[PDB]
């Protein structure tokens, strides 16, 4: 169920509306900040 | 097991994008359907 909910937190950074992300935050802030 | 009629103000608060988040289910249905919504919402 990893993989279905990393799929739908990609998908919620985009929704503009979290699992393990030890270095992957970074990725996700870069993407967030991006996409606004 | 308390989301039963409280889905309509879930929804009727993420029309403007921000609202209290309850645990959305993981039929791929509630999250896809709000993604759609919430992208409606940005272009509204």
């Amino acid at each position: 169920l990893t993989l279905s909910s990393a799929m739908w937190f990609s998908w919620g950074v985009l929704l503009n509306s979290a699992p393990r992300s030890f270095s992957a935050r970074i990725l996700g802030m870069v993407w967030a900040g991006f996409a606004m | 097991s308390f989301t039963i009629g409280k889905a309509i103000w879930l929804l009727w608060g993420l029309v403007f994008n921000n609202s209290v988040p309850v645990q959305n289910p993981k039929g791929t249905t509630s999250k896809i359907m709000v993604s759609v919504w919430a992208f409606f919402a940005v272009i509204f």
